[PDB]
């Protein structure tokens, strides 16, 4: 069956994306959100054929033009992530900007892209060449955003950071200590039928990462946001992937011990004010159980009272902490 | 004149974040406010049971329920004045851990709100991976106060609107400032 519906939606966009080729800075941002809002929004299905004209905008001059097309691919991977493909390229193209607010978007961006990406390419059962070539472009794409932990710019580092928090959450195992949470992927959720990579290398890349934020979290010279912004990162894996909660407890004590000599006194206090945060959240995970007595002794340096931490502490039956006990005794 | 999208926070959503959003509105500065109490708190007739609303009550009701309590007293100390200005910027008192708007720069103004912020912030999982700069500027509860501390808040979104990028000269510039008004910016980042 037929209507109308498509063919006056098309004639609406046919005419914003000719107007966009003569259209200002300003003209183009506001007729490309309104392209976005039918060709991926009331009028999904017009989407591949407007592709083209909307991806050509990512050479413009205007770092805001740039910033809209980021915008829309982000937005591509999200509704019609069958077409992740044909817009991959545009991503790893604009991780090259010399605009630091450009490259600022796309590392923001590629936090769900590489999310939906990875889940997409897992689901097909006969991947075609388009899924090895948009594997390969995402494979990149991580290395390019792991290279600017080490950019001139704090805001590119701060959001880097950020980008490798998921990339680890993603490439390791959740347990049964792994903290709910509605859409998590783990390496648990990649299936066995999948040729395009392996379990075992993307665990392999991802503990590497991790080394890497550890590592990077206990340097002499890095900036207080970039210190804030590494805590909460490595908090959030050790709390979705309890597996890692040992190193991130060790991390944590060794910070705390040593500030480094670059940070002001109020810098000092936000950082540690974070930290006490950190460790807050960590305390209330059943897979903390084996450092709560190293959580508490750094909750008490950072003025937090006994009866404060001890509401922390999950409720846990005999039997569940004679299979914890043992196992931490089995292990060492 | 800048692209900055700034937020100013407190506990009600009455004084000092209004203040501060009133002289940042005439400066030019996209700008919203915020409580982060659990319900709106005016000062009332003596010490203790103070006169409370829920976030979403009419600034012009609270104004009219003020008048018919007590229309002198109310004068005399300058709540109705207050509660006059608040109706001209918005129509009602806004929950910050309601909002769904996302910020450049959110400005609390002492620790106990930094912290609900903070916490609030945390509670929710990253979707954007969007980091916001959250900075405190201790601002004592008083009319007096409220109006020094607007200046001060004005000041350093200014210096800060000021900057070709932010992001890499935010810690320099609290540092500056802190050390011309002699005083303690806490500064964290948290993520939309």
């Amino acid at each position: 069956m037929t209507d109308e519906k498509t063919a006056t939606a098309r004639a609406k966009v046919v005419d914003w994306c000719n107007e966009l080729v003569i259209a200002s800075p300003s003209t183009k941002c506001e007729l490309l959100a309104k392209v976005q809002e039918t060709v991926l929004g009331s009028c999904a299905e017009l989407a591949e054929e407007f592709l083209e004209s909307v991806l050509s905008l990512a050479h413009d001059s205007n770092m805001e033009v740039r910033k809209q097309v980021v915008a829309f691919v982000e937005q591509v991977c999200k509704v019609k992530v069958e077409l992740l493909p044909h817009v991959i390229n545009v991503v790893s193209m604009l991780l090259r900007d010399n605009s630091a607010q450009v490259i600022k978007r796309v590392i923001q961006a590629c936090g769900s892209i590489y999310k939906n990406g990875l889940q997409y390419l897992c689901s097909l059962m006969e991947p075609g060449d388009s899924a090895e070539q948009a594997w390969n472009i995402l494979s990149l794409i991580k290395a390019q955003i792991l290279d600017m932990i080490d950019n001139e710019n704090d805001g590119i580092r701060t959001n880097a950071i950020k980008f490798l928090e998921g990339v680890v959450v993603l490439q390791s195992f959740a347990d049964e200590d792994s903290l709910k949470r509605d859409g998590d992927f783990s390496l648990a959720d990649v299936p066995d039928h999948c040729t395009l990579f392996r379990r075992e290398k993307l665990q392999e890349e991802g503990n590497n990462i991790l080394d890497i934020l550890l590592q990077f979290h206990g340097t002499t010279h890095i900036s207080s946001v970039n210190l804030i912004a590494c805590t909460s990162s490595l908090c959030t894996i050790a709390k979705m992937r309890p597996i890692f909660m040992g190193a991130v407890v060790e991390a944590f004590k060794q910070l705390n011990a040593n500030l480094p000599p670059t940070l002001t006194d109020s810098q000092v206090s936000s950082v540690r004010k974070s930290l006490k945060m950190q460790l807050q959240t960590l305390l209330k995970n059943r897979g903390a159980f084996e450092f709560a007595s190293t959580i508490r002794g750094m909750l008490v340096d950072l003025g937090s009272s006994t009866n404060e931490i001890q509401k922390l502490i999950p409720k846990m039956d005999k039997q569940e902490m004679a299979r914890r006990q043992k196992r931490i005794l089995e292990n060492a | 004149p800048s692209k900055l999208a700034v937020a100013v926070v407190d506990s009600s959503n009455m004084n000092r974040s209004m203040e501060a959003h009133n002289f940042l509105a005439k400066k030019g500065f996209n700008v919203r406010s915020y409580g982060t109490g659990e319900r709106v708190k005016l000062p009332g007739m003596a010490f203790d049971k103070p006169n409370v609303y829920e976030f979403g009550t009419k600034y012009e009701d609270i104004y009219r329920d003020l008048e018919s309590k007590d229309k002198e007293f109310y004068t005399q100390n300058g709540l109705l004045h207050m509660l006059d200005r608040n109706r001209r910027i918005k129509k009602c008192p806004e929950r910050f851990q309601d909002t769904k708007e996302q910020f450049d720069i959110i400005v609390t103004v002492e620790e106990r709100v930094y912290d609900l912020v903070v916490m609030h912030m945390e509670s929710m999982e990253s979707v954007d991976n969007r980091p916001v700069h959250v900075l405190n500027v201790d601002v004592v509860n008083n009319a007096e106060d409220a109006l020094m501390g607007a200046f001060v808040i004005t000041d350093m979104i200014n210096m800060m609107a000021k900057s070709t990028d932010l992001d890499n000269d935010i810690d320099e510039l609290i540092q500056e400032f802190e050390e011309r008004r002699k005083r303690v910016i806490l500064h964290s980042v948290l993520f939309y």
